[PDB]
């Protein structure tokens, strides 16, 4: 029993250099064995005789998705924690600067937006990964989608303060 | 009436000993002096047990199914406690100073370092009755050279670790199969080991000592044999580590330093998550949440208590009580908070059932003499000794107003305007009374004529007479408003301190040095009555002095009086170790409260051991502070002859017991006592003492619900009235239907109004039914609410605790409906478009 | 009679009353939440609002 | 503050100082102590000092 | 002493045997009635940002700068109770139906069945900080359905005249939170009639009004005069 | 602004506010310039005047008071 997880020629490069720090946790501390497929550009993970084999193709997933290495491994250990996926969807209008908007000068509203809700998103062309447990995906989502949709920066960011507070605080 | 029993200790939410979280940590157990305080968290409220210790308590724990407490003073004086009874089970005498004690996570054992033993007897049942000896012993493991400074339990009930002051920490089995498992020592730190966890899994054991350094021991090989893999420092170099706590499931390392900084730490890589500091004073006590979210800090030279979640990096509670300098207290005009004007300059307004401090005040640069209400709770005065009195907005925290007098002189008390135009002020070096407005800041008078140093000073609350009463053995009455400036003089047979007035104004009971309380009639200014009360005061005998209890002229007279709000009786208080009060028809004392059995403060015992009499000196008068582990108090600092000042340090002797203030509570039948210990508040109440009111054989419970269920509903509700039982009357009270509330409530008899009123009260603070107890309330205002206005003083405490729930929890929710019905209609009335 | 007219007449004034206040703090809310700042840091946005407090200077006494 | 504590404090006091104060305005639930519970929601500045 | 006994009578209304009496939970519903639970949770409801920012240390404190992401998640093995620590149970809106929450979950079936009685059960059930982070995020954009099958769940809650001093404090959390896109989507033929029931059953809450205004005003007269 | 510091002259600029209110739009209103340092100054002083006529209307049930004790004459 195997599984294939197809890498895109962009994330290619960064998986073969980083390849040597992905393939130990698969191997010893999973106990699967790994193939990288150079003629499909894939990765397989196939079952030894000696329910894992769903977490090393999330890992593998995750650094295919665009999440780092460390962020890979976090997403492999960390039995609570997801990552949720959309497509923007909602041009030079609404595609060419909802993502503008998503990320801001120097991405700096993205970095406000993962560290207020400590979720950690990867925002490609129009495709949004967001990496954090249940309610945290929750909660950076519900923004994301807010300032696709339309919210002033303010009311935003005050949001924000107010997620990280309430995020963090028992009762 | 008079029979109050000790409730509840404001002020001082630490002194001395570990803090200790309930299992569902929504209490926490700190040890206040010889009491034990357990403050409610989450259903804002608070208790203080009322079993008392004889020294200050050193150590806490109580069982994670929460039914029973352990508390250890600083001798070895056990008590264990049904914490649910609040009654205590037993008193064991361990014969020296015991460290720490821990019930295992199994609840059946519990273990204490008594010395350089470790001893673990077995818990008794909470279910089973009171024995002779109810503790069995487990086993006493000798293995420490030096004294044992802490215990902790593993995960399974199965091994104990403990750390010493001898430079190791050893690890027992509890039983003795596994005694093999379990034999090893811990050894390579530099000083006194001061803690020594498991981790979750129990494979590796951190040991944190005082110098600073955590050790990550493993069972590795360089065989296998308990390796240590990784020494960690702290690197902060003046301080030293003074307390430290593991929550081995979310791994996280607490440390309080002897400088008030705290750290925090991921233990096994050894990742600062944070450091912050307390304060100053060195962090005697952390403790943690058994989900480990919440941290409680404790510093014992401040007295001040910390529990703070380190995700949010947020206090739950920052607070901070005052021990032994406590001048005045005051009700707010409804009890629900007291007001503490203390010795190191502040004010500090306690809420009572949460007993926990709302605001502070620190604008006097000395010791705060004096605080009074006035404005029904808007404002309120505070004279001190830095020449000051003045005045605080209680809604928008302002200290608006500041009256000096003209000659630089330090006022003791004073005393406001019912109407309050005029603030007026004493002093015990001016011989004069200061008479401030308040509404222009001058000083309107300097009143004259006493030839004494004006010791006490009170408004009328009716007629606004007033009445100053000092040293010169005489009472004073001035009739300051409208053309008069009389002078009336009444003397008395020996120097005066503390006068106080009727709530009618009618009479003036003044308390003097002879022991006495003499009351007098204001307008006719003969003597209606005294009390001879210098003979039912506790004086006890202090260590330093060389005469008798029985002899001595040191506290056998009230310093502090005060009338109950039906003027029928009257609490008092001292130097001394007794509250007394009496009711002033009868002149009989009614109760006396001994306000301390803790032999570390002074006046306490009246007879002492003589054993402690040496053939030179007693032995606790021998200063045994350079035998102590560390500079810091080992250091004598105490400038000589200094009595009274500020820093306790700073006087040599122990602190002595007594109350500086008593008052009554305006609203619901307790009084409150500012005393060394803290406000100790007395209350009665009314679910014990079966006191009936006139009831036959007729009369009977049986009786009541067979007329609630045949639904005479007055004839049920006077039953129950007769009975004077609480369940009965709520259970008639709840039964009776809103259809005929006004046919009852107007035909309630004349003697049954105030028991109704007063239940309403003491009732509708916290009970859920708003509506039934506003109908009850307006029915019985319109029913009969003209018997309460020409008998103001008998409903004067049951009134006043009606509007505490008009005002505190119904106008509350009548002001959020009422923003909601206004932000509706601007929502949907108005022009959202762009 | 004068009951019912004079306690209409309050209630009638104290609608407005409540009216304006809500009305009012919606529009200073709406144009906070239009361009205030960005501070998500917590000691950052309580300094830059003791920064941005009204302040008044008064004569006490010591 | 020694010769006071010296002294026993009684003491004549420091003769006058009208000193100047500034108040930033602010929620009186943030001039508080750290508990669960407050006093008063008001605004530490009057009407008639905004 | 440590229990209580039954005063039944031996020889040779368990409630009056014991000597209790368990307040019953409403007494008539056609009566405004309180939740069973601390007095403060309105007030910790309605003003919980200020207290947090009362609450907040004077400078912040010193972490380090290699400590994990993913550290409130990273624990081990006295179980968190919170709103963070919230797994989804067993195609794309704010929230899958893979990916519903609780709330969210039991606000659309309450919205099928036309009875919210589980969902303020929920409401009523969990904590100050959850409760705000469940209004706060309430879908407020396209259609605006969240928005009133929350505020139709309040009407059908305080018709029941219990708890209403928390519905109270929930609608007024819900204007504070997003009653701007309300004002901005006024005239919304959904909305404006989610409001205008709320108004019709909220109307009859001058009731308590002019009972606290008797009361204050009468026994003022009474006490002083 | 100005009128509504009196407690005489306010009941014409709470009826003036609250025609403005009624018929402008609100986000023109806020997004005037200037329109802070105005709504600021008079929102407490409205609440200071719903505080004083709220304890009017509370005072005012001495009528309803005086009236049951009328009725409980007979």
């Amino acid at each position: 029993e195997s599984r294939k997880i197809m890498v895109p020629p962009h994330r290619m490069t960064p998986l073969r250099n980083s390849w040597t720090k992905i393939y130990p946790p698969l191997v010893e501390h999973l106990k699967l064995q790994v193939r990288m497929n150079l003629k499909t550009k894939s990765v397989e993970l196939r079952t030894n005789p000696k329910g894992a084999l769903q977490k090393g193709a999330d890992f593998i997933k995750a650094f295919t998705l665009g999440f780092d290495l460390d962020d890979s491994i976090a997403l492999l250990r960390l039995d609570d924690l997801y990552i949720e996926t959309f497509e923007v969807k909602d041009t030079g209008d609404h595609l060419s600067r909802a993502i503008g908007r998503i990320a801001g000068k120097d991405g700096k509203t993205k970095f406000a937006i993962e560290n207020a809700t400590r979720t950690r998103i990867v925002l490609a062309d129009s495709k949004i990964h967001i990496l954090g447990g249940f309610t945290h995906i929750r909660m950076a989502r519900e923004s994301v989608v807010s300032l696709i949709l339309g919210s002033p920066p303010g009311k935003v960011y005050g949001n924000l303060r107010t997620v990280a507070s309430r995020l963090k605080e028992r009762y | 009436k008079s029979d109050f029993k000790f409730s509840n200790l404001l002020g001082t939410v630490y002194r001395q000993g570990n803090i200790t979280f309930s299992d569902d940590g929504k209490q926490l157990l700190s040890p206040v002096g010889n009491r034990v305080s357990v403050f409610d968290l989450i259903n804002n409220k608070s208790f203080t047990f009322e079993y008392e210790h004889r020294k200050n308590i050193a150590a806490i724990d109580l069982n994670k199914q929460g039914t029973l407490l352990i508390s250890i003073d600083e001798d070895g004086r056990a008590i264990l406690v049904n914490f649910k009874a609040r009654n205590v089970l037993h008193h064991f005498n361990f014969k020296e100073k015991c460290s720490a004690v821990k019930f295992s996570p199994d609840g059946r054992l519990f273990a204490l370092a008594s010395g350089r033993f470790l001893q673990i007897w077995k818990t008794p049942d909470v279910n089973k009755d009171r024995q002779f000896a109810p503790f069995v012993r487990h086993r006493v493991h000798a293995g420490h050279f030096q004294d044992i400074t802490s215990l902790t339990w593993s995960q399974d009930s199965r091994f104990i670790l403990t750390t010493s002051k001898d430079l190791s920490a050893k690890i027992w089995s509890v039983d003795s199969e596994e005694k093999n498992l379990a034999a090893t020592t811990f050894n390579g730190h530099r000083d006194y080991v001061m803690g020594a966890f498991f981790s979750h899994d129990q494979e590796k054991i951190y040991t944190v000592s005082k110098d600073g350094a955590v050790f990550v021991w493993e069972f590795t090989k360089r065989k296998y044999s308990w390796r240590i893999t990784k020494k960690h420092f702290f690197y902060a170099n003046q301080a030293k580590v003074k307390c430290v706590t593991f929550h081995p499931a979310t791994r996280l390392l607490a440390v309080g330093f002897t400088s008030g900084e705290f750290r925090l730490y991921d233990l096994p890589d050894f990742t600062l998550i944070q450091q912050l500091s307390m304060g100053q004073n060195p962090v005697n006590t952390v403790s943690v949440n058994q989900t480990g979210e919440w941290l409680a800090f404790g510093s014992s030279k401040l007295g001040q208590l910390l529990v703070y979640e380190w995700q949010s990096e947020s206090y739950i509670l920052k607070q901070q009580g005052h021990f032994d300098s406590t001048n005045s207290l005051a009700y707010s005009p409804d009890g629900s908070r007291v007001v503490t004007a203390s010795e190191d300059g502040k004010i500090k307004v306690w809420d009572i059932t949460s007993g926990f401090c709302l605001a502070t005040f620190e604008e006097h640069t000395s010791s705060v003499t004096a605080v009074q209400f006035a404005k029904r709770g808007q404002v309120m005065f505070s004279s001190s000794l830095d020449g000051t009195v003045r005045a605080w907005d209680l809604i928008r925290y302002r200290n608006f107003r500041t009256f000096t007098g003209t000659e630089r002189i330090q006022f003791n008390c004073l005393a406001v305007d019912p109407s309050g135009e005029v603030v007026c002020a004493g002093s015990l070096d001016n011989f004069d009374i200061h008479v401030w407005s308040v509404q222009t800041g001058q000083l309107l008078d300097a009143l004259s004529g006493h030839e004494g140093p004006v010791s006490c000073l009170s408004f009328s609350q009716e007629n606004s007479v007033l009445a100053s009463a000092s040293w010169d053995k005489t009472i004073r009455i001035w009739s300051i408003f409208g053309r008069s400036q009389q002078v009336e003089p009444i003397e008395v047979y020996s120097d005066v301190l503390a006068l106080s007035m009727r709530p009618d104004g009618k009479e003036v009971a003044v308390s003097t040095l002879k022991g006495q309380i003499s009351i007098f009639n204001i307008e006719d200014a003969k003597q209606v009555g005294n009390i001879d009360c210098r003979k039912d005061i506790i004086s006890g005998r202090f260590n330093q002095d060389r005469f008798t209890a029985k002899n001595s002229e040191r506290s056998k007279f009230f310093t502090t009086i005060h009338y109950s709000f039906d003027g029928m009786a009257i609490v008092a208080g001292g130097n001394n170790n007794s509250i007394c009060l009496y009711d002033v028809p009868n002149e009989v004392l009614l109760k006396r409260f001994i306000v301390s059995r803790n032999m570390a403060l002074n006046g306490t015992l009246e007879f002492l051991n003589s054993k402690k009499m040496t053939e030179a000196g007693s032995l606790d008068l021998i200063d045994d502070a350079g035998e102590n582990s560390d500079l810091e108090d080992r250091i004598d600092n105490s400038l000589p002859g200094s009595q009274r000042g500020g820093d306790l340090s700073t006087r040599k002797m122990r602190p002595e017991v007594r109350v500086t203030s008593v008052q009554f509570s305006p609203t619901a039948n307790a009084f409150a006592a500012a005393s060394t210990e803290g406000l100790l508040i007395y209350s009665t109440n009314d679910t014990i003492l079966f006191d009936p009111f006139d009831l036959d054989v007729d009369v009977t419970p049986h009786s009541t619900v067979e007329a609630l269920r045949e639904k005479q509903f007055l004839n049920a509700l006077v039953m129950a009235f007769r009975l004077n039982e609480e369940y009965l009357i709520n259970k008639v009270y709840e039964a009776i239907p809103i259809k005929e509330i006004p046919l009852v409530a107007s035909n309630i008899p004349a003697i049954y109004l105030p028991r109704i009123l007063k239940f309403i009260g003491d009732f509708a603070i916290e009970s859920q039914h708003i509506e039934f107890n506003l109908i009850w309330i307006k029915a019985l205002l319109s029913a009969s609410g003209g018997y309460i206005n020409e008998h103001k003083y008998l409903f004067s405490t049951a009134m006043r605790s009606i509007q505490r729930f008009i005002v505190r929890v119904a106008k509350e929710v009548v002001n959020t409906t009422t923003d909601n019905k206004y932000t509706y209609r601007f929502l949907v009335s108005t022009d959202g478009s762009m | 009679r004068v009951k019912t007219e004079l306690r209409s007449a309050l209630k009638s004034t104290e609608d407005d009353l409540g009216f304006n206040v809500q009305g009012l703090k919606f529009v200073k809310q709406q144009w906070n939440l239009r361009h205030n700042y960005e501070f998500v840091d917590e000691y950052d946005q309580q300094e830059k609002e003791s920064n941005s407090a009204r302040k008044r200077v008064f004569g006490t006494v010591i | 503050y020694k010769l006071d504590v010296l002294s026993s404090v009684h003491f004549v006091p420091k003769p006058a100082s009208t000193s100047l104060e500034i108040r930033v305005e602010t929620p009186t639930i943030s001039m508080e102590d750290a508990q669960p519970l407050y006093m008063s929601n008001a605004s530490s500045l009057a009407p008639q000092e905004i | 002493q440590f229990k209580t006994v039954s005063t039944r009578t031996i020889d040779e209304l368990n409630d009056i045997d014991f000597n209790t009496y368990t307040s019953l939970e409403q007494i008539d519903k056609e009566l405004l009635t309180l939740s069973i639970g601390p007095r403060s949770k309105m007030n910790t409801l309605l003003h919980l940002d200020v207290i947090r920012k009362r609450s907040k240390p004077k400078e912040a404190p010193k972490k380090s700068e290699k400590l994990p992401f993913f550290l409130q998640l990273s624990g081990e093995k006295s179980v968190r109770e919170g709103i963070a620590h919230e797994t989804p149970e067993e195609f794309k809106v704010t929230g899958r139906l893979g990916f519903e929450s609780h709330f969210t979950k039991q606000l659309r079936e309450g919205s099928q069945s036309k009875d919210y009685s589980s969902l303020l059960a929920t409401l009523i059930n969990f904590s100050p900080a959850a409760v705000d982070l469940e209004i706060r995020s309430l879908n407020s954009f396209e259609p605006f359905d969240e928005i009133v099958w929350f505020i139709d769940a309040l009407t059908q809650g305080l018709k029941s005249n219990k708890n209403f001093e928390l519905y109270e404090t929930f609608m007024s959390l819900l204007f504070k939170a997003h009653g701007d896109v309300i004002h901005a989507n006024n005239k919304n033929q959904d909305i404006a009639s989610a409001l205008q029931n709320w108004e019709d059953v909220h109307k009859k809450e001058d009731r308590l009004d002019d009972l606290v205004k008797f009361c204050m005003g009468v026994a003022a007269f009474v006490t002083t005069a | 602004r100005d009128w509504n510091t009196n407690a005489k002259t306010h009941t014409i600029a709470q009826r003036t506010i609250r025609c403005i209110l009624m018929h402008h739009n609100i986000a023109k209103l806020s997004e005037i310039p200037g329109m802070v340092k105005i709504v600021d100054a008079i929102i407490p002083y409205t609440q200071r005047h719903f505080t004083r006529v709220d304890n009017l209307v509370e005072q005012s049930y001495i009528l309803d008071y005086a009236l049951v004790e009328m009725d409980k004459l007979f």
